[PDB]
RNA sequence: ACGGAAGGGCACCACCAGGAGUGGAGCCUGCGGCUUAAUUUGACUCAACACGGGGAAACUCACCAGGUCCAGACACAAUAAGGAUUGACAGAUUGAGAGCUCUUUCUUGAUUUUGUGGGUGGUGGUGCAUGGCCGUUCUUAGUUGGUGGAGUGAUUUGUCUGCUUAAUUGCGAUAACGAACGAGACCUUAACCUACUAAAUAGUGGUGCUAGCAUUUGCUGGUUAUCCACUUCUUAGAGGGACUAUCGGUUUCAAGCCGAUGGAAGUUUGAGGCAAUAACAGGUCUGUGAUGCCCUUAGACGUUCUGGGCCGCACGCGCGCUACACUGACGGAGCCAGCGAGUCUAACCUUGGCCGAGAGGUCUUGGUAAUCUUGUGAAACUCCGUCGUGCUGGGGAUAGAGCAUUGUAAUUAUUGCUCUUCAACGAGGAAUUCCUAGUAAGCGCAAGUCAUCAGCUUGCGUUGAUUACGUCCCUGCCCUUUGUACACACC
C-alpha cells in the first residue's frame, strides 16, 4: 500500500501555444478527471527573446535593421497528489516540443 | 542543466539547426527530407524523414548505427540516451528540400535544365499540389549569368499564408564550371491540410438556397 | 604527420573498436575526448586514412565527423594483427 | 481609403442576389446572418462584407442598383 | 527602351505653414588629403562618408619590423635497420627559459626525411566568372490567363476619357464577360472586456498580530503563511467588439468623401511583418568548410610568437556631442516609467552591513528569475533659497598633479575620482536635413557591442507645443500622348 499526499507543482514551457495550451488543459481536465485537489494552470508573462540585425550581409545599402523574436510560454499547476498517479501524469501527456518538469517541494 | 529556459529554449533551438545541418549532408544521396527531436523519459528520439530508409537503415541496421554513435559522441550524450528512428516521407513531392536535392540530383546528371525543372514541377502538380515553381540562378554553360522562373498552378505570395502553405528550398548545386542555385517552391493544397486553417482567407464560400413551394392556405397537424 | 606509433595505436584502436569518430576544428587542444592523444594527431591520422579511402569524412558547425568503411575494416584488421571477422560496430548491441 | 475591395461587394453582391428572404438594413442580424450561411475565414472581413450588404440593402430599399 | 517632346497626377526622401535644427563655435566620430616602416580594406549623388553591426591596448588583424612550426593527404621513386628520422641540458645567441641557429653528443626507431607527381591552406585576385544574401527602382501599382471581339500577323481589346481611393482602390462609361498572382485579405502588436477560466512567482478586501498619532468609532504603517474571501487593478488562454455605425450634408443621389451623434477606438483604428512580374554588370569571394578561374604554397600571400600600426596632423567634407545661459547655472528638498538582461560545470545580475570625500574596497545575500538585483526611487521635471546680466557662479576645451578600477600588459595618457588651470563660443554667411498628435522637440534608460571602453545604435517609456489638413512654385517620381534609324535598348 503505497499512496501518500505529496505537494507537486508541474511546469509546462515552450514556444507552440497550441500544443503547450493543449497539453495544459488535458493536464488540468485529465487530472481533475478524478477529483483532485489543485491550483489549475498559471500563465506566467509571455516570454519575447529579440534579435536585432542588419539584413544586409556587408555594409553598403541603406541602414535596414530586421527584427526576429521567439516566445517562451510558461504554465505551472499545483497538484495534490499519492505517487503513483503522479508517475502516471509524467508518464503520458508526453509532447514533442513541450518541456514538462515535475517538483516535489513542500519548504 | 540549471539553466535558464530562455537559454534552453534558444540551445534547443541551436540543437535542432546543427542537427538538419548534419542530417542533411550526411544524408544527401537518401533523399533527406527533415528531423524532429523528443525529450521523452529514458531515451530522446531523433526521427528521420529520408525517402530511402531501406538504405538508411544499412546493412542490418549498421549505418543508423554509425550516425546514432556520431550524433551521441558529438553532443555528449550516454549510450542510450538517444535513439534515431527512420520513418519514410509521406509524398516526397510536397516537401520542397526533398524536390530540391532531387534536380540538384538531376543536374549531376547532366540532363537539360529545361527538362530537368519541367520534369521537377511536373512531378509536383502530379503529387496533387496546389502550385509550385522552380528559380534557377546562375552562370551555365555560358560565360555571363542568367536565371530561369519555372511555375505552373497557384500560388500566393504574400501575408501570412506564406507561414502556412508554400515551401521555400534553397540548395546550392555546385559544378566543374562554377556553381547554379537551385529555389524550389510548393504550394500545397489548402482543402487538405489536415491540421491548420483549410482554406485562403479570401475564399468566402456562399451556399445555395432551394425553392420553396408556398400557397395552399395554412392549416395545422395534431401529433 | 609525425607522431609516436603509440598514439597511432591508442587513434587506429579507438576507431577500430568504436566505428565512429568525432572531432572539432581545434588544434592547441592538448587531448581528446575518449581517445588519450593530442586533437592533432587525431584528425591527421584521420585525413590520412580518409584519403587512401578507408574512413568517410565530414564537417558541419566546427566538427569533424569521421564514418568508417568496409577496406577501412579490412585495413584496420590488417594494422591491429586480429583474424577475420573481429570486431567494429557491425553487431547489434545489447538489444537496442 | 474605406473603399470596400472587390471580394467584399462581390459576395455581398451574391448574398443579397440569393438571400432576400432574409437580411435587413441592421448590421447586427446581418452578420450574424454572414456568420450562418457564409465560411467567411475572418471575423473582420466578414464584417466588412455585412455592413457593405447592409449598405447595399439599404439602398435597394429605396430605388434598385445595377448588378 | 529611351528623349534637353506634349498633357495629367503622386509625395514632408517635394513645396506650402510653422516647428526643432544643421551649415558658424569646442570636442567626439567616419571619409579625403598629407604623413608614415606600416599608418590593412571595401563603399563615393539620392541608393558612399555613427556604413561593413568597423566602440582595433594583446587577440581581433587583413598592415609594418622581426622569430618559429607544417597542421606539404596520397601514388611512384630515392635514402636507409652498420640506422630513414625527432628531441635536448648548458653555452654561443636571440625580444624571449625558441636546441630557430651553432659548440659538444646523448636520444629516438621507420612515426619521418629528399625528389616527382598531386594535394592543401590562403581577410591573396577577380562581386566584371558565380551561389546565396542584400540594397534600389518602390514613401510604387503593376503582371497574367479562359471564352469572346479586331488583325494574315507579331499583337490588340479585357488592362478604358472621367470620377474616386493609399492602391489596376472602386464606381462608371464600355466589345467585352467573368476571373488568378500583386494591393486587399492575413499575420503581429498597442487600444476596449466590474462579461468566462484563474493565480504565496500577480493583486485586492476581511481578520488573527502589532507600531505611531488619536484616543469617541478613527487615521497612518508593519506581520513572502494566521486563516478566510474576492479576481476590479496585474498576468494570458478562449471569445466579444468596428462594419468609417446612426442621422445627415456633397458629388453623374454611383464609388465615395464631408459633418454632427455615439463609441475603447472611425487618417488602411495607430505602428509594423510579409509582399508580384522585371530591372542594376548596386554591394557583398573581408560572414560562410558557398564557389569557378587566376596567383601564392616552406626565405608561405599558410598559421603562430614578440613589438608596432590602423588613433599617426598645415588642411576639405559628413553623422554628430556639449554650449553661448535668468522658460538659467548652482544647491537643498520634493519624487514617477517602460522596453530589457542575468552564474554549470561558474563568478553573470548584485540587495544588505561596515571602511572611504570621492571613485572604490571589504564581509555577507537573493536570484538560472513575474519569486532576486528592481518599484530598475532614471532624467528632464515640481517645490525653497543662493547667484543677478558682468566672455558671470553660463560654457567646459586645453592642461598639471594625486587616488582608484578592467585587464599578462594602460606610455600615444581604456574608464572612473578629487584639486587647480577657466579657451573658442554674445543665436551664427550663402546654403541644407527631419517632421503633421502623444507626432515634433526636450529627458533618460535598457539592450547590442563589451575583460575594461558610448559622444553610436536598436528599442523603450517620461514632460509635451507651434503649423497644414492645401497646392504643383522648386525637386524627385509615375502615368498616358508622341518621335525614333535604339532592341547588348542613350553607357
Amino acid at each position: 500500500q503505497q499512496q501518500q499526499i505529496i505537494k507537486i507543482r508541474i511546469t509546462l514551457t515552450s514556444t507552440k501555444v497550441k500544443q503547450l495550451e493543449n497539453v495544459s488543459s488535458n493536464i488540468v481536465k485529465n487530472a481533475e478527471q478524478h477529483n483532485l485537489v489543485k491550483k489549475g494552470p498559471v500563465r506566467l508573462p509571455t516570454k519575447v527573446l529579440k534579435i536585432s540585425t542588419r539584413k544586409t550581409p556587408n555594409g553598403e545599402g541603406s541602414k535596414t535593421w530586421e527584427t526576429y523574436e521567439m516566445r517562451i510560454h510558461k504554465r505551472y499547476i499545483d497538484l495534490e497528489a499519492p505517487v503513483q498517479i503522479v508517475k502516471r501524469i509524467t508518464q503520458i501527456t508526453i509532447e514533442p516540443g513541450v518541456d514538462v518538469e515535475v517538483v516535489v517541494a513542500s519548504n | 542543466a540549471l539553466i535558464s529556459k530562455k537559454r534552453k529554449l534558444v540551445a534547443d533551438g541551436v540543437f535542432y539547426a546543427e542537427l538538419n545541418e548534419f542530417f542533411t549532408r550526411e544524408l544527401a544521396e537518401e533523399g533527406y527530407s527533415g528531423v524532429e527531436v523528443r525529450v521523452t523519459p529514458t531515451k530522446t528520439e531523433v526521427i528521420i524523414r529520408a525517402t530511402r530508409t531501406q538504405d538508411v537503415l544499412g546493412e542490418n541496421g549498421r549505418r543508423i548505427n554509425e550516425l546514432t554513435l556520431l550524433v551521441q559522441k558529438r553532443f555528449k550524450y550516454a549510450p542510450g540516451t538517444i535513439v534515431l528512428y527512420a520513418e519514410r516521407v509521406q509524398d516526397r513531392g510536397l516537401s520542397a528540400v526533398a524536390q530540391a536535392e532531387s534536380m540538384k540530383f538531376k543536374l549531376l546528371n547532366g540532363l537539360a535544365i529545361r527538362r530537368a525543372a519541367y520534369g521537377v514541377v511536373r512531378y509536383v502538380m502530379e503529387s496533387g499540389a496546389k502550385g509550385c515553381e522552380v528559380v534557377v540562378s546562375g552562370k551555365l554553360r555560358a560565360a555571363r549569368a542568367k536565371a530561369m522562373k519555372f511555375a505552373d498552378g497557384f500560388l500566393i505570395h504574400s501575408g501570412q499564408p506564406v507561414n502556412d502553405f508554400i515551401d521555400t528550398a534553397t540548395r546550392h548545386v555546385l559544378m566543374r564550371q562554377g556553381v547554379l542555385g537551385i529555389k524550389v517552391k510548393i504550394m500545397r493544397d489548402p482543402a487538405k491540410s489536415r491540421t491548420g486553417p483549410k482554406a485562403l482567407p479570401d475564399a468566402v464560400t456562399i451556399i445555395e438556397p432551394k425553392e420553396e413551394e408556398p400557397i395552399l392556405a395554412p392549416s395545422v397537424k395534431d401529433y | 604527420m609525425l607522431m609516436p606509433k603509440e598514439d597511432r595505436n591508442k587513434i587506429h584502436q579507438y576507431l577500430f573498436q568504436e566505428g565512429v569518430v568525432v572531432a572539432k576544428k581545434d588544434f592547441n587542444q592538448a587531448k581528446h575526448e575518449e581517445i588519450d592523444t593530442k586533437n592533432l594527431y587525431v584528425i591527421k591520422a584521420l585525413q590520412s586514412l580518409t584519403s587512401k579511402g578507408y574512413v568517410k569524412t565530414q564537417f558541419s558547425w566546427q566538427y569533424y565527423y569521421y564514418t568508417l568503411t568496409e577496406e577501412g575494416v579490412e585495413y584496420l584488421r590488417e594494422y591491429l594483427n586480429l583474424p577475420x571477422x573481429x570486431x567494429x560496430x557491425x553487431x547489434x548491441x545489447x538489444x537496442x | 481609403g474605406r473603399v470596400r475591395t472587390k471580394t467584399v461587394k462581390r459576395a455581398s453582391k451574391a448574398l443579397i442576389e440569393r438571400y432576400y428572404p432574409k437580411l435587413t438594413l441592421d448590421f447586427q442580424t446581418n452578420k450574424r446572418l454572414c456568420d450562418e450561411i457564409a465560411t467567411i475565414q475572418s471575423k473582420r472581413l466578414r464584417n466588412k462584407i455585412a455592413g457593405y450588404t447592409t449598405h447595399l440593402m439599404k439602398r435597394i430599399q429605396k430605388g434598385p442598383v445595377r448588378g
